[PDB]
């Protein structure tokens, strides 16, 4: 009937399990199972994400271990938070993360379970560290097809994360399914702690510990003459003369100021003399 | 055996989202848990790890308990998952040890042959790379004791890992990288001097007080013995630079020149090639 | 930001890659390239060096999936 | 043109672009390796004959 | 070895299987007996007894072979202008000796690719080896030999 267009809150806790477990299974595609909490229909978190037996033989649907999770249901009794679970996850390493053919055959068993069930899939090759590539999907019913088929009302949030499109096989397989938000609830207790632990860490050890001369220049001075002729000759090369080349043409970029900076190196690290001392 | 860790940003949340778990419903205490760590050789590398319930008493200062139910069971999940992923020891968030640590080590020693502890800390502050890391090893002392369990310190750092950037890295977004070679070396500089030397004022008052109260620590003797590898040079009044007085300018001798060198012609390239594109446009123009 | 985005570009693909042959310049930002396997590939060419490293004929790397010019 | 070299997209399998290919280069290569260009001015003696 | 058995890309070995290789390779012809013995030849009884020796003498004469230091012939020329009834002759004397045929040609040795009907004897002395007579007979050995 009325259906609302989710929003998923996931925890730090919970993005850690999703590329961590999914590094496990490197470069064959993994089975996981999403842990959170069912707030209303408009908004969905995921508060622990864990990490279940890898399958060498690939995924199926009985990858999946009842007696694992009634013996860690128990065990998350008593550890601080027991809750409910809602929904499933599987890395695709190999290629674009979509939904295989298991995949959906896992879809109408995990939606009977839990009413949800969303469909999340992760890749690690997308990128590094400046993208949150992931994935994620919810089924739309192929019964509703005599219904009205074009769900979300509060559209952009899927028409938003309907771009890029992502090529075609990927929104291919929008028949059957649609995608879901992901936003992050704040965190930033620990993500303030996290831009520390990973700064700080990367600033010299101590800030101290890390703070060739004249030929370290001398192979510098190569840098800086040598390749001055090769680059100070294209502005005799800009003289045609004149003029049956084809212009314009900028050689002026990037050694100019890559020696500029060159500069900054060797003078600021030169000024560890005054500074360090004194 | 272990000389340094590599402590995971993942694996240290483990910890720190744990403290969201019991902090809610408190109440004494801190975080315990039990350390999974990855050992390919001699430096320790931890990836994963898992939260077990743990309380220790006040009054009753020595009392600890583990839950190995969760501890055996839940080794076997992981170990399913993950063969190379085993149990190395423990951790907590301390912020420092009571004397009752001495048992929680003893205990699981069966599970692992040296169970090393990590200290974490969930709140930074300070003075540095954060957390702490310690080993269990028997040195008795020199005064006769008997056999005296310390921890001894452990190096920690952090290290990385592919494909767990994607989401840690992307959260922060607010950061400048880096740069390297111009603003990135001196402001260690300036924290070189600042962290350099507050340990130097907070020691040596400390190092002080030894006279005064507090002593033992004798220490000894490691105290003035590093101290006197620093002292190759002091550096004292005045610098005792003769033999590098004319060695101090003449370090920067080509980075004077080559500075001066390089501005010269770059400034040609700069100079010259914007008055030619310039007066192309902006006379033919109008 | 745009110094941020020079990083960026510089970023990918990183590793891995695999090795092609250049076959020729059709065009401005896209050239075609022979694969190893010997299926030819056309693929756009990375915004930094069009010209002085081309060449009519090169064995020049490409990225796993995307073959990529670089 | 049949023959002709073209691009090929990976999702559609469509081509992209038009490229120029090389039929008669082939053949031409194969002719100008039996001889030289040799003009009117690279020949003589034949006067009688041309 | 090879033959053994793995599971897709897990690349983990569960059991070493035989037998070596491969279809028709393995086994040229399989033969059970044929419908006539060798009574089927008239005026044949001289030459018969040389050829019914060899053949019958290493299997039930063997233990005296060991004493007196006899060693069984192994090959046999049978020639003659067609029809000298040779072919019936020859798998007739496997049919009361309990010995199995196996049926070979000499030109089905040549295929398109080479290394094939050489790499067949190795194959099928391997199974001489492995098997205990029975028999192999084949025919055209004159033309093959050229
Ligand atoms: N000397 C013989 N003794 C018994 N039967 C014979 C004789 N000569 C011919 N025959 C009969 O003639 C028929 C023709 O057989 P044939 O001798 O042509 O085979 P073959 O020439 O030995 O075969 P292959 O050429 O493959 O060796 C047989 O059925 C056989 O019974
Ligand atoms: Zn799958």
């Amino acid at each position: 009937a009325v259906d609302t267009a989710e929003q998923v809150y996931i925890s730090s806790l919970a993005l850690l399990k999703m590329l961590k477990h999914g590094r496990a299974g490197v470069p064959m595609e993994v089975m996981g199972l999403m842990l959170g909490e069912f707030v209303d229909d408009y908004t969905v978190r995921v508060i622990d994400v864990f990490a279940m037996p890898q399958s060498g033989t690939g995924v199926s649907v009985e990858a999946v271990d009842p007696v694992f999770q009634a013996k860690m249901l128990d065990m998350l009794k008593q550890t601080g938070r027991p809750e409910m679970v809602v929904g499933w996850y599987h890395s695709h390493p190999g290629f674009g993360c979509w939904l295989s053919g298991v995949d959906i055959n896992t879809q109408q068993s995990f939606e009977a379970l839990s009413e949800r069930a969303v469909a999340v899939v992760v890749d690690p090759i997308q990128s590094v560290k400046g993208k949150v590539v992931i994935d994620a999907f919810r089924l739309i019913n192929a019964n509703m097809m005599v219904l009205g088929h074009e769900p979300r009302q509060t559209t952009s949030n899927l028409g938003h994360l309907n771009k890029p499109s992502i090529q075609a096989l990927i929104h291919g397989l929008n028949r059957h399914y649609y995608s879901i938000t992901i936003n992050y609830r704040k965190n930033e207790l620990e993500q303030k702690m996290l831009l520390n632990l990973h700064k700080k860490s990367w600033m010299e050890g101590l800030t101290l510990q890390d703070y060739v001369v004249k030929e370290m220049l001398e192979l510098a001075k190569n840098y800086n003459k040598a390749v001055e002729e090769e680059d100070k000759m294209t502005p005799e090369q800009l003289a045609i003369k004149n003029v049956g080349k084809q212009d314009p043409k900028r050689h002026l970029e990037e050694h100019v100021d890559v020696l500029m900076t060159s500069n900054i190196v060797q003078c600021l690290a030169a000024m560890l003399d005054t500074v360090v001392f004194k | 055996a272990v000389q340094k860790v590599v402590v995971h940003p993942l694996v240290l949340l483990s910890v720190v989202d744990h403290f969201n778990r019991i902090g809610k419903v408190g109440n004494q205490k801190r975080v315990v848990g039990v350390l999974l760590g990855s050992w390919q050789k001699k430096v320790l590398d931890v990836s994963n790890s898992f939260a077990v319930p743990f309380d220790e008493d006040d009054k009753d200062d020595s009392v600890w308990f583990l839950d190995h139910d969760y501890l055996e069971n839940m080794y076997g999940m992981f170990k399913k998952v993950n063969a190379r992923e085993r149990i190395v020891g423990w951790y907590h968030t301390g912020p420092k040890l009571h004397k009752n640590d001495i048992a929680i080590n003893e205990l699981m020693k069966r599970y692992c042959p040296n169970s090393v502890l990590v200290i974490i800390d969930v709140k930074p502050k300070d003075l540095g790379l954060p957390t702490e890391a310690y080993i269990s090893v028997e040195e008795v002392h020199d005064d006769g004791t008997p056999t005296s369990k310390t921890f001894e310190h452990v190096t920690s750092e952090i290290g990385a890992e592919e494909a767990e950037e994607v989401g840690v890295e992307h959260l922060l977004r607010d950061i400048k990288d880096t740069t390297v070679g111009t603003l990135s070396q001196r402001i260690t500089n300036q924290v070189h001097g600042l962290k350099g030397l507050n340990s130097k004022l907070l020691d040596i008052r400390s190092y002080l007080e030894k006279v005064a109260t507090g002593k033992l620590p004798i220490n000894h003797q490691i105290i003035y013995q590093l101290q006197d590898v620093f002292n190759l040079l002091p550096d004292v009044s005045l610098q005792e630079f003769v033999k590098a007085f004319y060695l101090k300018t003449n370090d920067q001798m080509v980075v004077v020149y080559l500075a001066s060198l390089i501005r010269s012609v770059v400034a040609l390239h700069n100079l010259i090639n914007n008055k030619i594109a310039n007066r192309d446009a902006e006379k033919k123009e109008g | 930001e745009f110094l941020h985005a020079q990083e960026e570009v510089k970023r990918i693909q990183s590793i891995p890659l695999v090795i092609g042959q250049f076959l020729e310049a059709v065009d401005q930002n896209t050239a075609i390239v022979g694969s190893t396997t010997g299926s030819n590939y056309y693929v756009r060419i990375l915004s930094t060096i069009d010209r002085e490293l081309l060449k009519p004929n090169a064995s020049v790397a490409l990225h796993k999936h995307s073959n990529a010019l670089v | 043109t049949p023959n002709c070299r073209v691009a090929l997209r990976n999702d559609s399998y469509t081509l992209h672009k038009i490229l120029p290919n090389k039929v008669d280069p082939l053949v031409s290569l194969m002719m100008v390796e039996k001889v030289p260009d040799s003009t009117y001015e690279m020949i003589g003696g034949l006067d009688k004959q041309i | 070895g090879d033959l053994v058995g793995v599971n897709k890309d897990s690349y983990l070995i569960l059991e070493t299987l035989p037998t070596e290789y491969d279809s028709r390779v393995k086994a040229m012809e399989v033969d059970e007996r044929p419908t006539e013995q060798y009574s089927d030849i008239g005026g044949l009884d001289k030459q018969i007894q040389e050829l019914v020796e060899a053949i019958v003498l290493p299997m039930n004469h063997k233990e005296k072979f060991e004493n007196l230091g006899i060693q069984p012939p192994k090959g046999v020329l049978m020639y003659g202008p067609p029809g000298t009834g040779k072919t019936l002759l020859a798998r007739a004397c496997a049919a009361q000796t309990k010995a199995t045929f196996l049926k070979l040609a000499g030109p089905q040795l040549v295929q398109m690719f080479i290394g094939d009907g050489a790499k067949l004897v190795r194959d099928a002395f391997a199974l001489a080896k492995e098997k205990a007579p029975s028999i192999i007979f084949i025919d055209e050995l004159d033309a093959i030999g050229t």
